[PDB]
């Protein structure tokens, strides 16, 4: 019964429309869902706009009139120019007439703001089509009718606001370059009269709703109008005084003044300088006398969240930071302006105490701008000494755990503030430290925040001052730990102590006995069962090692051996209570130290000693698991093997090229283990089905394979001796992984194989052309068949596949030349398949492979393979690129699509293609590819976009080919085409814009 | 005491997945594009009593836009969503906000950057500043890892109720209650369930 | 400096 | 909260799944603390589980002695068992539940406490 209005053969039952509309908005459940699908289908009727004049006049439901205006909107923005002329004037007076009638009824003007604004926006859509060439009197008649009624005058301000937004703020994406410029010039040519009406309304009062709507429109004007309208009138005086006093206009006025602080002004006229000082002084005066004084607790006000206080305090922070970042120099030399400057910054100090992350980041950016300036600019820092002193406390007390982006911003400002006055910084930190000891501010959060602050300023004090400060801080922190009783308290203070010492490597490097005591204490902490202590000891250990590795590899005075040997000797006792991943961090830390030893024989010996425990567990398992492979059924053995390999990964991660001797100790047996594990996975899938790949047993087995591939990848990506890579590593690796991958069922193939192969081709691809061919044969076709049925299945195989093809196309393009022609055709199909992905990883690589492939073909010169390539695939690449450019579903790759398209078109207009892109019969002989390219493109676009005129297609292509050596202009022409295909009747002259 | 919440943002940003997580606790891995809008009642339990959101989960893809800004009429709050792994979804945030505040001129709005669980983040935190001048609240969220997944509704609840101290509280737990003709039925469903692998077995939980 | 070590170990 | 009259026998972090048999698909129901609550004036033990942050109830049912914990094919740290009366989302409904833990240890410990509570509930 609800689906009657979808029948347009009858007359539209308006009362039945409101029933469907009301059931949608105020209804619920199944009836609302049904009315929803009906209204969507009604509005999407290409003839629904015909019945818009009836709904808009005889309906009593504003939501129905709103829906009618949406139907009109789609008609005006997409098919306006297709209508017969009488329909267009008939829509225009209908909209103009309704808006006048809605403004005259004060009840409707008060009660239907949504419908009126929807009508105004619909009017603006008409103006964008008809004004001013078919409506030169709009602005004059608007100014005329404004003085008649306050209501229509207020609404005229809404129309002008929306017009300014459509022309200047949102035109870039939505209209052609020519159409945008035409409207901007049209608004610019008549702004004098518009500003006159706006300034008169502002100065004469007195209706708040009219004043606010006028200020709302002024906010939009300031994005683009010349500065003379602001500085050569009295409007700054009205904004900074009159309109700041009343709260109704205060919010919008503050936003206007923020934009005024960004006007393009001349920097050499002293009168403009005085006007810029003056409106800031008035604005700060009005805030001090009408809103709150400089001493007010803004943190408490913001937290109370009364009315619009939060919006106001946000807007005040934006106004102050914006103005002072540009103009604070205007206040720093004149003695009479000193109080204004400091009161402004004192408001910012108070704003900076508000508990609001995003607001704090806004003020923190300004402080960064300030203290960086005081750090370099002469004679400036003394002005702000009291401001900066309060800032130090604000930042220390709001230090965050090292968003890490917010910590880095806080650290940067605090480092500057420490340089500007080292003495004040230390005093504040020690004072806060005492308030932690006397209990007045003691808290888990508060002691962590302070330690992070104390740790952030490392490297800014002198070494002597830093030495005394560190000692003082550790002393107080130590006494704070002894004072506390209970595990939990003693754990938090102990971690902060370890955090601080890890942040001061310069102190550790010069005090060995202290450094050694710290490390030994960390080792001791690795046996603590309390939650988080072990992670803390490991994280601190490797953090100290990264910064102080040299002091672990030398033989320190008072010592008999490098401390690295002492760590290695006791490594089983030290890590016996650690989780596996914590053990790997430890081994990685030792690998950092060992790489500092540049005596090869000593480094290899240290490497052998460090790997003693995993090597012996390895040698044992390889002996037992080979006789016979039933122990690998035991999940305990599978876990032990993975941990051994992961340990090798951890050490290889930090040692890189130095890891090679340890890799050679296990390499052959590891690849043998890889084969044995691969057989059991295959046997398990055969005996239990694909579900076996989800079982813990098989997931454990595949973990071994993945860690083996990660280990080989990690070394090869860092190896310095590529000859050994090619002649010792690569051959056994390919035999181990290629055939196993190809001959497993899809669900059992490890995407890590593709990743590992990508690294192999990256490092040594130029040295193994037969190996690259072997990689392609084993993974190309079978992986492509996994990923060419949808965009969903096998996401990792998908990403690694195109990373692998990309590097092969970069480093060993000869491998594709050897492909059988049917296989090379799949390669092209795979590339275009990557175009159509919304997945950013696949899409970027697909476009890059396409570009690099075209370049590879170009470098071959006039050669049968190059010519056959253009014969078979040039127009495939042109048309497939045009498809993703124009389908509105791949906008994220516009720039790369444009570059690839520009390169394709440039080949033809540079005569880089020697062969004919056409058949010998299809086009007369002697025809250039340039002439044939224009024909093919014209016919392609004519069938793909039949609503375009032949003149449009010809002008677009003429401009496009003409501009194929200018990427920015080329892209602009593509954007103009993307706009014109969304409508009917686009102006073909638009493409002459450049 | 129920409030209308419109949820807008580019297609694929996770609007529907975010609501689903709040409705049932599930994480929908598939992208089935919303057609027009789906309305869902969502209730939260606070120390100020229950608050009900009528969540209008609108469509982001243009070809499925439906009534477009018609869905926004009489909305009392909103969430604008984008994808921190897709720059274009943040570039379009000003467009969604423009269409939204032209209909709803004075409502609390949360801006959400979804999918922060993905390592290769493309929209860096320091680049996200659009909310500043528009007085929107911003949160990094992830419907997958539940990072800050409650913050948008907590903030909106505080704004709509007028109490900055409103907090989510635990709904009261009634005592739960205590047939051979359905034994073979439950044993059929249980055997299929054991042989269907649990998803995301590599997660920490 | 050397007075810290004893307390550091005794944590 | 209607929990004061109860005692906490066991508490573990876990993720809970409900089986959508019509879709051949597991679906998460909530992640948070799973608690064994012994009512003091009936000695009955129930499962009460709430989601983090929102604190919404995603599991509320008695550890019936009829129920049987069975492993899942793809996990050594989970249990699957049919539930016939769970009132987390209102009217007493029946579910095929799956609950996963952080380690095989916490999963085995859960099954231990789950059976001890089964013995308490048949007295
Ligand atoms: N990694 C990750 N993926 C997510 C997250 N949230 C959603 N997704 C994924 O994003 C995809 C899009 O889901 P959906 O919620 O439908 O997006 P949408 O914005 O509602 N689409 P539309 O606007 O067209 O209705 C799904 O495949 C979903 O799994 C998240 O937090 N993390
Ligand atoms: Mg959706």
């Amino acid at each position: 019964s609800m689906e009657g209005i979808l029948d347009f053969s009858n007359d539209l039952d308006i009362a039945l429309l409101d029933q469907v509309v009301s059931t949608f908005y105020q209804g619920s459940g199944v009836q609302q869902k049904q009315a929803q699908e009906i209204l969507t289908k009604f509005q999407d009727n290409p003839d629904a706009w015909q019945k818009a004049d009836q709904i808009l006049q005889f309906s009593t439901n504003p939501q129905s009139k709103f829906i009618a205006l949406s139907i009109l909107d789609k008609l005006i923005t997409r098919k306006w120019k297709l209508l017969p002329n009488d329909h267009r004037i008939g829509i225009r007076n209908f909209v103009v007439g309704m808006i006048i009638s809605m403004c005259q009824d004060d009840e409707v003007f008060k009660t239907q703001k949504n419908l009126i604004n929807k009508s105004d926006l619909t009017l603006v859509q008409i103006l964008k089509q008809e004004w001013p060439q078919n409506w030169p009197e709009f602005i004059p008649e608007l100014i005329g009718s404004s003085s008649s009624s306050v209501n229509v005058c207020e609404n005229n301000m809404i129309v002008l606001k929306l017009l300014s937004e459509e022309v200047f703020d949102f035109s870039a994406e939505q209209m052609t370059q020519a159409k945008a410029l035409h409207l901007k010039n049209s608004m610019s040519k008549e702004f004098e009269q518009i500003f006159k009406l706006c300034f008169q309304v502002l100065e004469q009062g007195s209706s708040s709703s009219l004043i606010v709507a006028t200020l709302e429109s002024l906010l939009r004007y300031l994005h683009w109008i010349p500065y003379r309208y602001i500085y050569e009138t009295n409007i700054l005086e009205l904004l900074s005084t009159k309109f700041m006093t009343s709260p109704d206009t205060r919010a919008i006025t503050l936003k206007c003044l923020t934009e005024v602080s960004n006007l393009k002004i001349p920097q050499d006229n002293d009168l403009i300088k005085r006007q810029t000082v003056l409106f800031f002084q008035n604005t700060l005066q009005q805030i001090a006398t009408s809103v709150m004084p400089v001493t007010a607790d803004l943190k408490a006000t913001y937290a109370n969240a009364n009315g619009n206080d939060q919006s106001f305090l946000q807007d005040l922070a934006m106004f102050l930071t914006t103005y002072l970042a540009r103009n604070r120099a205007l206040l720093e030399s004149d003695e009479s302006l000193r109080e204004l400057l400091l009161n402004a910054h004192q408001y910012l100090i108070q704003l900076s105490k508000i508990e609001e992350r995003e607001l704090f980041k806004t003020t923190l950016d300004y402080w960064h701008n300030l203290v960086a300036d005081l750090f370099y600019e002469p004679l400036k820092k003394h002005i702000y000494e009291e401001i900066c002193s309060q800032l130090r406390l604000v930042i220390i007390e709001n230090m965050v755990r090292p968003t890490i982006q917010l910590y880095k911003s806080e650290r940067e400002v605090l480092v500057y503030l420490t340089h500007l006055n080292v003495i004040d910084t230390e005093e504040i930190m020690i004072s806060k430290l005492a308030r932690q000891i006397d209990g007045s501010e003691w808290s888990w959060h508060n002691i962590n925040t302070l330690s992070w602050a104390i740790g952030s300023i490392s490297g800014t004090m002198s070494e002597d001052t830093e030495k005394r400060f560190v000692v003082t801080v550790i002393k107080d922190l130590l006494g704070l730990c002894e004072q506390k009783r209970g595990k939990d308290n003693k754990a938090v203070v102990a971690s902060d102590i370890m955090y601080v010492v890890g942040q001061y490597p310069r102190f550790l490097k010069a005090h060995w006995n202290f450094l050694r005591t710290v490390i030994l204490k960390l080792f001791k902490f690795m046996h603590e069962t309390h939650e988080g202590v072990q992670d803390m000891a490991c994280d601190t250990f490797i953090k100290i090692v990264q910064k102080c590795k040299y002091h672990f590899v030398i033989q320190q005075p008072r010592e008999s051996e490098p401390f690295i040997q002492t760590i290695i000797r006791d490594i089983q006792k030290t890590t016996a209570d650690l989780q596996p991943q914590q053990v790997h961090t430890f081994y990685k830390a030792c690998g950092i130290i060992i790489s500092e030893e540049r005596s090869v024989a000593e480094r290899n010996r240290l490497l052998s000693d460090l790997m003693q425990l995993p090597n012996m567990a390895w040698d044992t398992i390889v002996e037992q698991s080979t006789a016979n492979p039933t122990l690998l059924l035991d999940s305990e053995t599978v876990k032990i093997i993975a941990n051994i390999i992961k340990t090798n990964v951890a050490v290889c991660t930090s040692m890189g090229a130095d890891f090679y001797p340890q890799l050679g100790h296990i390499y052959y047996n590891m690849l043998q283990l890889y084969r044995a594990v691969s057989s059991m996975i295959s046997a398990q899938v055969a005996a239990e089905g694909l579900i076996a790949t989800k079982t813990p047993k098989v997931r454990g087995l595949r973990t071994i394979k993945k860690e083996i591939l990660k280990l080989v990848e990690t070394y090869i990506s860092k190896a310095r001796n590529l000859d050994d890579v090619v002649k010792v590593l690569v051959e056994p690796l390919l035999n181990a992984v290629l055939e196993d991958y190809m001959n497993n069922v899809p669900d059992a193939r490890d995407a890590e194989v593709l990743n590992c192969m990508t690294t192999v081709v990256e490092k040594v691809g130029h040295m193994i052309p037969q190996g690259v061919i072997l990689i392609l044969q084993s993974v190309f076709e079978c992986t492509l068949d996994m990923i060419n049925k949808d965009f969903t299945e096998y996401p990792e195989h998908r990403v690694e596949f195109y990373k692998l093809l990309k590097v092969i196309n970069e480093k060993s393009f000869a491998a594709f030349l050897e492909l059988p022609p049917a296989a090379f055709k799949l390669f092209v199909d795979a590339i275009c398949w990557a175009f159509k992905h919304n997945n950013r990883d696949v899409e970027v690589n697909g476009l890059q492979i396409a570009l690099d492939l075209v370049k590879n073909i170009e470098r071959m010169g006039n050669v049968p393979f190059a010519n056959e390539f253009h014969k078979n695939y040039f127009f495939i690449f042109v048309s497939e690129t045009f498809f993703v450019l124009t389908d509105s579903d791949h906008k994220s790759g516009f720039s790369k699509q444009a570059l690839l398209l520009m390169k394709l078109i440039s080949l033809v207009y540079d005569n880089k293609i020697s062969v004919p892109l056409y058949q010998e019969a299809e086009v007369p002989q002697g025809t250039s590819n340039q002439v044939y390219l224009s024909q093919y493109l014209a016919n392609m676009l004519s069938n793909a976009f039949p609503h375009l005129t032949s003149e449009q297609i010809a002008s677009f292509l003429s401009a496009l080919t003409k501009q194929c050596k200018d990427l920015v202009v080329f892209k602009g022409t593509l954007r103009d085409f993307l706009v014109q295909i969304k409508e009917v009747g686009g102006d073909p002259t638009d493409y002459l814009f450049a | 005491v129920q409030f209308k919440l419109v949820l807008v943002g580019d297609g694929g940003t996770g609007k529907t997945t975010f609501v689903k997580r709040h409705l049932t606790g599930e994480f929908e891995k598939k992208y089935v594009a919303t057609l027009g809008v789906e309305v869902h009642p969502l209730v939260f339990h606070t120390n100020r009593g229950p608050i009900k959101f009528n969540v209008w989960d609108t469509a982001g893809q243009e070809k499925f836009g439906g009534l477009r800004d018609g869905y926004y009429i009489q909305a009392q709050c909103a969430i604008i969503m984008f994808d921190v792994t897709s720059r274009v979804t943040y570039k379009n945030v000003p467009n969604w906000h423009r269409d939204l505040v032209r209909v709803c001129e004075n409502i609390p709005i949360v801006l959400c950057g979804n999918k922060v669980d993905i390592k290769d983040r493309k929209v860096k935190a320091k680049s996200i500043v659009f909310h500043r001048k528009k007085n929107l609240q911003y949160y990094d969220i992830s419907a997958k890892s539940n990072y800050n997944f409650e913050k948008p509704f907590l903030w909106l609840a505080r704004k709509l109720i007028g109490d900055p101290n409103l907090e989510f509280v635990a709904m009261p737990a009634l005592a739960p209650p205590e047939d051979p003709a359905l034994a073979a039925q439950y044993e059929h469903d249980l055997e299929v369930a054991q042989t269907t692998a649990l998803p995301d077995e590599d997660d920490d939980l | 400096v050397e007075a810290l070590l004893a307390r550091l170990r005794a944590l | 909260t209607m929990e004061e009259d109860e005692e906490v026998l066991y508490k573990v972090r876990a993720k809970l799944f409900r089986f959508d048999a019509d879709a051949k698909e597991w679906k998460e129901r909530g992640t948070g603390d799973c608690k064994f609550l012994k009512n003091k004036k009936t000695n009955k033990v129930r499962i009460l589980m709430r989601r983090d942050k929102t604190l919404k109830i995603c599991a509320n049912h008695i550890i019936a002695p009829e129920y049987t914990l069975k492993p899942n094919v793809g996990s050594d740290r989970s249990w699957v068992y049919a539930c016939t009366a769970d009132i987390a989302e209102g009217e007493a409904e029946a579910f095929t539940f799956a609950i996963r833990f952080g380690s095989k240890e916490n999963a085995d410990k859960f099954k231990e406490e789950f059976e001890k509570a089964q013995e308490i509930n048949k007295k």
